[PDB]
């Protein structure tokens, strides 16, 4: 017996390239979307503080959050090394420059 | 009346030319590879050897060589089973056990 | 007698299974020589190695009285590609040089 499993970001060009017709199924693998989702990964961490995670909560309630946990924890590595004071606000900066929208 | 003498080759696939299909070019000049095969027939007949040969690649060997009359026979030997890495644990093991060298406990 | 040589090209949508047909027709002939140049068989060739290994099948068909050889799949044998297009100009020429000359008288 065998088995095959594959992987790509771009699957236009596959389709163009009439090789997705040789594969024999397919799987989708979603971005985080909604806040709920966010406080909740950023709770697994266990890096942000409780005041903190309200304010956090608080200001991304718009929900207009659209990320890669990749991306994430290297802004969360970016955020964290501010003083004490200023973290919560850089980092809430660097969430909003990085504003997507699919 | 003569004994029985043998020649046991390895890589055999290393005298081919055949294997510069995908971008190869290990094959010299087929030369070399003809005198081989020429050696195991020919307008001589020699009735006193028995060749045995080895490889790794089984599709890259010159089919000149896998005809009657030359070498004839193929056969596989795949990958050890539970059987037979016992046995082999028990064989490379006798030592120990002869001496007592070897722990109760394993 | 006086069409020694024929020709015949069988096709159909994706995965209705052309191969198991032409295999069948081919095995039904009760011809003495038959073979079968699939492309799996040259992965990582070059288009001379491709070449040569027609080259040499239909050779040795040429040595019968009568014969069967089943070329399959023949698009992606032309490493075919729908952008550009692109593919070795050498294998379509060969082909199409062959799939027209005659064998030897009587055969
Ligand atoms: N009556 C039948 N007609 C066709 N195929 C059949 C029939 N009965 C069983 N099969 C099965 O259908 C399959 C056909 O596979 P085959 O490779 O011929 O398809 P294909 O279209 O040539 O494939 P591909 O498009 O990948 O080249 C085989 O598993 C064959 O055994």
């Amino acid at each position: 017996k065998l088995l095959i499993i594959g992987t790509t970001s771009r699957k236009d060009v596959l389709q163009e390239m009439e090789m997705l017709n040789a594969f024999s199924t397919t799987i989708h693998v979603p971005n985080i979307a909604t806040g709920e989702q966010l406080l909740e990964a950023l709770e697994l961490l266990g890096n942000f503080k409780d005041k903190e995670r309200t304010t956090i909560a608080q200001q991304v309630k718009g929900k207009k959050v659209w990320i890669g946990i990749k991306k994430l924890l290297m802004l969360i590595e970016m955020s964290l090394q501010m003083d004490p004071e200023y973290r919560v606000r850089k980092f809430l900066a660097l969430l909003r420059e990085e504003g997507a929208s699919p | 009346n003569s004994g029985l003498h043998i020649i046991i080759f390895d890589e055999i696939d290393a005298i081919c030319k055949q294997r510069g299909s995908m971008a190869g070019s290990t094959g010299v000049h087929d030369t070399v590879v003809n005198q081989l095969l020429s050696k195991i027939d020919g307008v001589e007949q020699l009735n006193n050897i028995l060749v045995i040969g080895m490889t790794n690649r089984p599709d890259l060997i010159d089919e000149a060589l896998l005809r009657p009359g030359r070498l004839e026979v193929k056969m596989e030997i795949g990958l050890p089973d539970e059987k037979g890495r016992l046995q082999i644990l028990h064989i490379h093991t006798a030592r120990m056990r002869g001496h007592q060298l070897l722990s109760a406990d394993v | 007698d006086r069409t020694p040589l024929v020709s015949v090209l069988l096709e159909g949508p994706p995965h209705s299974g052309k191969t198991a047909l032409a295999a069948k027709i081919a095995e039904e002939s009760n011809f003495p020589f038959i073979k079968i140049c699939s492309p799996d068989k040259m992965i990582g060739f070059s288009e001379t190695a491709k070449c040569q290994a027609m080259k040499k099948i239909f050779d040795d068909a040429y040595k019968s009285q009568l014969s069967c050889v089943v070329v399959d799949d023949i698009e992606r044998l032309l490493d075919y590609v729908p952008i550009g297009p692109r593919f070795s100009n050498l294998v379509l020429q060969a082909l199409l040089v062959l799939l027209k000359k005659a064998p030897p008288q009587g055969r």
